[PDB]
RNA sequence: UACGGUGCUGAAGCAACAAAUGCCCUGCUUCCAGGAAAAGCCUCUAAGCAUCAGGUAACAUCAAAUCGUACCCCAAACCG
RNA sequence: CGAAGGUGUGCUGUGAGGCAUGCUGGAGGUAUCAGAAGUGCGAAUGCUGACAUAAGUAACGAUAAAGCGGGUGAAAAGCCCGCUCGCCGGAAGACCAAGGGUUCCUGUCCAACGUUAAUCGGGGCAGGGUGAGUCGACCCCUAAGGCGAGGCCGAAAGGCGUAGUCGAUGGGAAACAGGUUAAUAUUCCUGUACUUGGUGUUACUGCGAAGGGGGGACGGAGAAGGCUAUGUUGGCCGGGCG
RNA sequence: AGGACCGAACCGACUAAUGUUGAAAAAUUAGCGGAUGACUUGUGGCUGGGGGUGAAAGGCCAAUCAAACCGGGAGAUAGCU
RNA sequence: UCUGUUUACCAGGUCAGGUCCGGAAGGAAGCAGCCAAGGCAGA
């Protein structure tokens, strides 16, 4: 299926051909609901992201729910960095994981159909 | 078995409906109670 | 017909998958429109304001939900939506 | 391509409006 | 505005009243889309044409 | 082939027999308890109108609005 | 520098009570003497609310029935997929009217709802879905019946009824086969039709009604003659030699 | 031919058992009566309480009937509890 | 004691990535991978 090694390969495939002025512009659908200027610093969260997998075990990214309390205060202490940003991480790998267990599922069409941009109310932003 | 409330739209209004309040002077009464008394609806109209 | 009117008529386009299978399979274009507009004025509406030759169209009535807010029981209005024919040598402006 | 596309867009994309 | 519009003739003043509904109904066309910024848009020209009615009406009766 | 489907092609496509409570039948035969109305419809004229108006045929043309249309209906959606 | 109340304790009166203080509480209380009471609760098969008891008992709504592998998932007797098995089959299948009103389809969610669990649902939230000249209503026409200009009748309101106008469960123009959607189709699409009007053209020509006539127009029972729907067999066609 | 016979749909409701805080405020199971008619069933309409309607049981009139239900007279009256 | 493999952080060494100090020179704590090493085995 979908691992943190597999999340390893996409992210350090991701960092070397990725920017943020070339990502928010190949869409003008979510570009007008959500703010054009809230993509990243690409850079950054890639070289966090990539130190972040590459503090990991091979048996902690193979398989990503065995991380707990002394994982995320260990790849917090290998990398140099916040248990919050380790949090906020193994929470977009979550995501993803999500997402590619539901172009998995059903069709990449259906999947890429499906796919929801939401208001709480109509009003914009609120 | 079978109750008293079979329903039919048509026997609905033709009888407690509001044209069928407007027929009559105590039609007209009934109505006057139920604005006094502030009603949400007067009749069974939709 | 007037033209005050005709300005009336159209709500905004309303998208879908139907919608927009219908436009690429049968070259048809889908409209929320005035609850009370007739397919007359639908017809020479779209044919001015748009710059198209309409075929025919074909109205059906969205019957609005019944949703529940903070506990109130709300019914969102009711509407029109109209799928409209485009005549096949007529291409499709967005304005 | 197809999966490379839908891959990279879903992915730099909803990274970030969540 | 008001006062310059009070000044136009009954000719020129339906002249403006179909622009200005040319207007409102492109307006409410782009903001059906989401490809419309501004609302306040919307509310300035609904408003207007009011204004220009109230005025072809007084021209009307008087 | 995303394993969901999409694409192209596609054989033979008959005879007998059986047979309804369905159709011929708003028929037919018979009985007494003797079996709705009004419009469209076909025709007659009156008032009238007469190379006008109008009627019939064929060809062309335009029109045919408005609402219902989902789903449940021997039921977990209806009356209890 | 801690009121009312709440809650312990101490002291005191013959009693209804009083006084003091520990904790709680966090802004109001009130001597004295008067005045006025919605002035004192254990009962009323009293009223409203709260919580006990029986009791972790009776029950979980037809005795048509399940079993296994795999999936997902925090967790699978119930969900989904597969192989079996069992039940209905003049219904427990398919299509409508009545009535309901979004229960339909897709994502998503599991607090409450589901007599259990729930990843499931007719449950929650979001989105999507209902396409007509020929289906039905609308409309043309009347039944029973309703309403009823005038009119007759009546202490008053009102009662009856004419001319009329309404009223379907009945009469009145016309569309079928195939293809498609996650969810509509005689409506969309492909094909082939048909109907009644408006306008014109032509040819031809007595046209006209709220009036006359015909038609629409009609029971029960029975008989059995002609067919079809439809099914079986053969033939044909493709496959199978298990 | 027939308020003829035998028997399903349909209409009823004779006997038994179950059930009786029911699966259900009148049912289920097993049998039973009529089933071309004084039959049954749909949609609509009419009959209003000192009244209706009754192949007549004081039956039925919205699970209410020897005088329906709803508001009013009304805090009826209660030598009774 | 050789070879087969096991043990996230909280025994050791190398410590990539990344991160701290510095303008720069460079250091630094150290996660992963590897080797000790500790589990369990072929001899
Ligand atoms: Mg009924
Ligand atoms: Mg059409
Ligand atoms: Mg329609
Ligand atoms: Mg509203
Ligand atoms: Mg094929
Ligand atoms: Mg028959
Ligand atoms: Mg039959
Ligand atoms: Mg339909
Ligand atoms: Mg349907
Ligand atoms: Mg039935
Ligand atoms: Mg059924
Ligand atoms: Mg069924
Ligand atoms: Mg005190
Ligand atoms: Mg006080
Ligand atoms: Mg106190
Ligand atoms: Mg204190
Ligand atoms: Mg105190
Ligand atoms: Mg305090
Ligand atoms: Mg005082
Ligand atoms: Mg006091
Ligand atoms: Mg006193
Ligand atoms: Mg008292
Ligand atoms: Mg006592
Ligand atoms: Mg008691
Ligand atoms: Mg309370
Ligand atoms: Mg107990
Ligand atoms: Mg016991
Ligand atoms: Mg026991
Ligand atoms: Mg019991
Ligand atoms: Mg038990
Ligand atoms: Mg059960
Ligand atoms: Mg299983
Ligand atoms: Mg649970
Ligand atoms: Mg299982
Ligand atoms: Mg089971
Ligand atoms: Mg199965
Ligand atoms: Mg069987
Ligand atoms: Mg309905
Ligand atoms: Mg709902
Ligand atoms: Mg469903
Ligand atoms: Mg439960
Ligand atoms: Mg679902
Ligand atoms: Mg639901
Ligand atoms: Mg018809
Ligand atoms: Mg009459
Ligand atoms: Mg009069
Ligand atoms: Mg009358
Ligand atoms: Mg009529
Ligand atoms: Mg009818
Ligand atoms: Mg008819
Ligand atoms: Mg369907
Ligand atoms: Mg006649
Ligand atoms: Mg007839
Ligand atoms: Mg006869
Ligand atoms: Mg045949
Ligand atoms: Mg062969
Ligand atoms: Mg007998
Ligand atoms: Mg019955
Ligand atoms: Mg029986
Ligand atoms: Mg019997
Ligand atoms: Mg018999
Ligand atoms: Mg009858
Ligand atoms: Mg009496
Ligand atoms: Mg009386
Ligand atoms: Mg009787
Ligand atoms: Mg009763
Ligand atoms: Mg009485
Ligand atoms: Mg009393
Ligand atoms: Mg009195």
């Amino acid at each position: 299926g979908f691992d943190l090694n597999d999340f390893l390969e996409q992210l350090r495939q991701m960092k070397n051909m990725g920017g943020x002025x070339x990502x928010x512009x190949x869409x003008x659908x979510x570009x007008x609901x959500x703010x054009x200027x809230x993509x990243x610093x690409d850079d950054k969260v890639l070289v966090r992201m990539e130190a972040i997998i590459n503090s990991m075990t091979m048996k902690e990214r193979a398989k990503p729910e065995i991380i707990k309390g002394s994982r995320k205060r260990r790849i917090a202490a290998g990398c140099g960095m916040q248990v919050q940003d380790v949090n906020r991480l193994l929470k977009q790998f979550d995501d993803m994981q999500r997402m590619m267990k539901k172009m998995k599922k059903g069709g990449x069409x259906x999947x890429x159909x499906x796919x929801x941009x939401x208001x709480x109310x109509x009003x914009x932003x609120x | 078995m079978k109750r008293t409330f079979q329903p039919s739209v048509l026997k609905r209004n033709r009888s407690h409906g509001f044209r069928a309040r407007m027929a009559t002077k105590n039609g007209r009464q009934v109505l006057a109670r139920r604005r006094a008394k502030g009603r949400a609806r007067l009749t069974v109209s939709k | 017909i007037r033209e005050e009117r005709l300005l009336k008529v159209l709500r905004a386009p309303h998208v879908s998958e139907k919608a927009s299978t219908a436009m690429e399979k049968s070259n048809t274009i889908v409209l929320k429109v005035a609850k009370d507009a007739t397919k007359a004025e639908i017809k020479a509406a779209v044919q001015k304001l748009f710059e198209v030759e309409v075929e025919v169209v074909n109205t059906l009535v969205v019957k609005g939900k019944v949703k529940r807010h903070g506990q109130r029981i709300g019914r969102r209005s009711d509407w029109k939506k109209a799928y409209v024919t485009l005549k096949e040598g007529q291409n499709l402006d967005f304005v | 391509m197809k999966q490379s596309t839908l891959a990279l867009l879903l992915l730099l994309l909803l990274l970030t409006p969540v | 505005k008001a006062k310059e519009l009070r000044e136009k003739s009954v000719e020129e003043l339906n002249t403006e009243l179909l622009n200005l509904l040319r207007e409102q109904f492109n307006l409410r066309m782009q903001a059906a889309s989401g490809q419309l910024q501004q609302s306040h848009l919307l509310k300035q020209v609904r408003r207007d044409v009011a204004r220009v009615k109230t005025l072809l009406n007084e021209k009307a009766g008087a």
